[PDB]
């Protein structure tokens, strides 16, 4: 009867324990493409995730997504530490998905951005929608990570993120 | 347990110190910051007046009527804001308390009544 | 091109540029690496309109996150001497006895603290060096030269009102380092503490103590320790012909000239009244200086303001030498 | 014993410690971050309170060469507390010369 | 009840302002100046006396 | 050390409206090897604007002490991600980059590798 168990409803196999609220409209805002974080705020969102386990990880920032002009990280760069705060962590997280407001025509190419493509624990396009972290859908990450990597994988994730998105969204108003 | 005249009751999760907490510009900070989630589905949008015809009540001297089917207009509470050197939607720049940068986002701002009750 | 990394932009529907971004590697061409000559000769203090229980002094030239801490070290760090044992005897009041004795804490005290040291143990008894005692000794009768009228100054009013005039002080030790208005009971004789009718009485001795504003906000040196990044705004467009009075009544009322010249923008709130004229809000943007902001302390009139602000910066100071301390230990 | 460093690993790394301040919060992590940012040398840094319950931040920081993560902090301070001898002293110079303006 | 000695989000001393307002509403002096006359200067500090409601001149009555 | 690069027009500076404030979607279209390229670009910190030559690089590496390839002003970092005349998807984080068309010159590209841009104007 753990929770680490008992993430899935047996009625669908669907997750009922992901994002609520505030997680999710953190999260979304975010991973929106229009946030870009410089190292002053990307090692203080990052940072927060460091208490309860999570204290002994060399926790690596990736390499920012701008380097000449200004070099500044984006939102979904952060948003892959919690998937993969440390080196040697061997998650690797790979989703493809719809999304709310989809753009109907285009892949992932459009300027809607409403199409999710992780590869090994990187959000490389999308946002993240409720369909993407909430509770309901087959093919939200916590199911993902259930799935391919174990349930601890996925417990740590999920309060991973619920450590880190209001630290976010609170600086962000 | 605190409800908010509008049935967006609450229990009180949490009591941080006041100086990590968004003061605005002319220094007040809050006492009650509550969660933008409870509007969207429960379409409480007369609370959001209440921020409005009471944030410019204080400021007039004076307390707005609202009542059923009537009472003091959003068109002329607005204006009554405006003459006070606030935002005339009542969205207020504040600078957040823990981190001392400015906020991304202006943030709605007045007083509304708590009535606490007895749970 | 160019970098407004040192102007907050207010937009209509959001702030835009907000963080600091201001560390090594990060602006390309700009070293800024912490050069410590760089910011002593680039800062300056400048202070305007301190009279008693007020400051609006600027320190032009630090980030906001050094300036976050003077705000919060004033608000809940500052330490203040506050009513914290309120030693009741026979009280008949209407007012309930804890909520006297809460009405007794919020009342400020104007014995500066450190004169005095912390409460080391329970020490309910003090030890004169750490507590200062207070009396309240008021028994409201009739006036016998009372009229028939019901006006409560007339009749019933021996002491109908508690003020904070009747307390006073127990000198609890030598007590002749402090004068005669030296511990000035509440800095305010005004406060209205209970109300009484004929027959009843308030006896009370009190005990103040040295307290950090954080354990409880009684004792909280200041009223609002707030502080704002002063705003410059630039017209980008020459704004003349009857809309340069347009843009006069749009802002604050002060901050403009009038073609339209932007007098002194340090005294605008930010109403942000541009974006509904459809017209203006292309022309000008507003903006605030990240690094010039304007501070605003006000006392509650323990100490006086400038004595709270250096003083604030005296336990930062003192809160990192502490911790430099423990590196030297290890 | 209110500061005390965390080991990363069991063999013991000094590129990256955590440091947790004792009996204090945001008034001194969010000013001593800065201060120890503007250092070349340091990769990441930044602190979390644990808990609104408990009293302490978890500050961090991961240097890039062979720095032992006591000599950023050990300089953060020293760079802090010379910005708070020298920003006093500039204000206990101005209220000096406002006061004597005011006669 | 009675007059809260502070006011709830800033702490500025406001018990001692409630006799000298309502000192000030004998007088001519409207509801909206009054407040402006105490220096009260933000609004939180002023709904403390605008909203407040005066009991202990009430019940005093029934506490002989 | 360049995968590649050419001459590229900006043709819509946003095809199918603004959508962000802080960044919009450029479609170009190269000199004489026509690859179509659809890059999102930060305008805040490098503003282009409709029918500017702009020189664009992809590297694998740029080669401050071993003096890096800077002559270029605008220089991204991000992974190819998909390749499906080839399109070449690669994401910069968020920002997609999709560089397409006749795939000869093309060969230095493959998927999960990490690729500089290095963008100039002219
Ligand atoms: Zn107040």
């Amino acid at each position: 009867m753990g929770t680490k168990a008992n993430l899935v409803t047996p009625r669908n196999g669907e997750p009922l324990i992901a994002a609520i609220q505030d997680f999710l409209t953190g999260a979304y805002l975010l991973t929106l493409k229009d946030t870009f974080f410089d190292r002053a705020k990307a090692c203080q969102i990052i940072a927060s995730i460091l208490v309860g386990k999570d204290e002994k990880i060399k926790v690596r920032l990736p390499p920012p997504t701008i380097l000449k002009p200004v070099t500044l990280w984006t939102g979904k760069q952060i948003f892959s530490v919690i998937l993969r705060p440390s080196d040697d962590n061997p998650v690797r997280a790979n989703l493809r998905t719809k999304g709310k407001q989809y753009c109907g025509k285009g892949e992932d190419l459009c300027a809607n951005d409403s199409y999710v493509t992780i590869q090994n624990s990187e959000l490389m396009s999308g946002s993240m929608d409720k369909g993407t972290l909430g509770s309901g859908s087959k093919n939200n990450i916590f199911y993902i990570l259930l799935r391919d990597w174990g349930q601890n994988e996925a417990a740590d994730a999920m309060s991973r993120l619920a450590r880190l998105a209001p630290v976010y969204l609170s600086n962000r108003g | 347990k605190f409800s908010s005249r509008h049935g967006q009751k609450g229990v009180c999760g949490l009591i941080v110190p006041q100086e990590d907490m968004p003061f605005c510009d002319s220094g007040i900070c809050p006492d009650i910051i509550m969660n933008p989630h409870g509007f969207p589905s429960r379409m409480t949008v007369g609370k959001l007046i209440e921020l409005l015809a009471g944030k410019a009540g204080v400021l007039d001297g004076r307390f707005h009527y609202g009542t059923a089917f009537g009472g003091s207009k959003v068109k002329d509470v607005c204006e009554d804001l405006v003459r006070h050197g606030y935002n005339y939607l009542g969205k207020d720049y504040v600078t957040s308390g823990i981190t001392g940068e400015p906020l991304e986002a202006y943030i709605y701002f007045g007083p509304v009544y708590y009535q606490k009750l007895k749970h | 091109v160019e970098e407004m990394r040192s102007r907050v932009v207010l937009g209509e529907f959001g702030v835009r540029n907000v963080h600091t971004t201001d560390f090594p590697g990060n602006y390309s061409g700009y070293d800024d690496a912490w050069d410590q000559d760089r910011f002593e000769k680039n800062f300056r203090v400048d202070v305007v309109h301190m009279d008693e229980n007020s400051l609006e002094f600027d320190m032009v030239g630090i980030d906001a996150a050094i300036a976050n801490a003077f705000r919060r070290i004033l608000l809940a760090e500052v330490p203040t001497m506050a009513v914290e044992k309120v030693l009741v005897y026979n009280n008949t009041s209407i007012v309930q006895d804890e909520i006297l004795a809460h009405r007794l804490g919020l009342i400020p005290i104007h014995a500066d603290p450190r004169l005095f040291e912390y409460r080391n143990q329970g020490d309910e008894e003090g030890t004169e060096i750490d507590t200062l005692q207070f009396r309240l000794q008021v028994r409201c009768t009739r006036n016998p030269h009372a009229a028939k009228d019901s006006s409560d100054p007339n009749e019933l009013y021996v002491n109908h009102k508690v003020y904070t005039r009747h307390m006073t002080w127990i000198p609890l030790g030598n007590q002749a380092d402090l004068f005669p208005e030296g511990t000035i009971r509440p800095v305010h004789d005004d406060i209205l503490i209970a109300q009484l009718r004929p027959g009843q009485e308030i006896d009370l001795l009190m005990h103040c103590v040295k307290g950090i504003g954080k354990d409880h906000a009684k004792f909280s040196p200041v009223a609002t320790a707030s502080y704002r990044l002063l705003p410059d705004i630039t017209l980008l467009e020459p704004v003349e012909g009857e809309a340069a009075e347009e843009l006069s009544r749009c802002f604050s009322p002060g901050v403009i000239e009038v073609v339209a010249r932007v007098a002194n923008p340090r005294l605008d709130t930010f109403s942000r009244e541009i974006f509904r004229n459809e017209k203006l809000k292309k022309v000008v943007r507003l903006a605030r200086v990240r690094d010039h902001y304007i501070f605003s302390v006000e006392s509650t009139g323990v100490l006086p303001p400038d004595v709270l602000v250096s003083e604030a910066i005296k336990v930062l100071m003192g809160k990192c030498r502490r911790f430099l301390d423990e590196l030297d230990a290890v | 014993k209110t500061a005390l460093e965390m080991v990363q690993a069991a063999g013991t790394d000094r590129h990256c410690v955590t440091f947790v301040l004792h009996e204090e919060d945001h008034t001194l992590g969010n000013s001593l971050r800065y201060m120890i940012m503007k250092n070349p040398e340091v990769e990441f840094c930044g602190y979390t309170t644990t808990h609104p319950s408990e009293s302490k931040i978890n500050l961090r920081i991961q240097t890039r060469g062979t720095l032992p993560a006591v000599e950023p902090f050990q300089r953060g301070l020293n760079e802090l507390m010379n910005v708070c001898q020298h920003v006093l002293d500039k204000f206990e110079a101005s209220i000096k010369d406002y006061k004597d303006q005011k006669a | 009840m009675i007059i809260p000695v502070r006011c709830f989000t800033c702490g500025k001393i406001v018990g001692n302002k409630w006799e000298a307002y309502l000192g000030l509403l004998q007088a001519e002096y409207t509801e909206g100046d009054a407040l402006d006359a105490l220096g009260l200067k933000r609004y939180c500090c002023r709904r403390m006396l605008l909203a407040h409601v005066d009991l202990i001149e009430k019940l005093l009555n029934y506490a002989p | 050390g360049i995968l590649f690069e050419d001459i590229f027009d900006v043709k819509d500076i946003d095809p199918e409206g603004k959508k962000f404030d802080r960044v919009s979607r450029l479609h170009c279209e190269s000199e004489s090897f026509k690859m179509d390229l659809i890059l999102d670009v930060n305008i805040q910190i490098y503003p282009v604007d409709l029918g500017d030559k702009f020189r664009l690089v992809i590297a694998s590496t740029l080669y401050d002490r071993p003096s890096r390839a800077d002559q270029f002003e605008y220089v991204m970092y991000g992974k190819v991600y998909r390749i499906e005349r080839l399109s070449a998807y690669v994401s910069y984080g968020g920002l997609l980059m999709r560089l397409q068309g006749d795939a000869n010159n093309l060969h230095g590209f493959e998927v999960d590798s990490r690729v500089y841009l290095l963008m100039k104007k002219l």
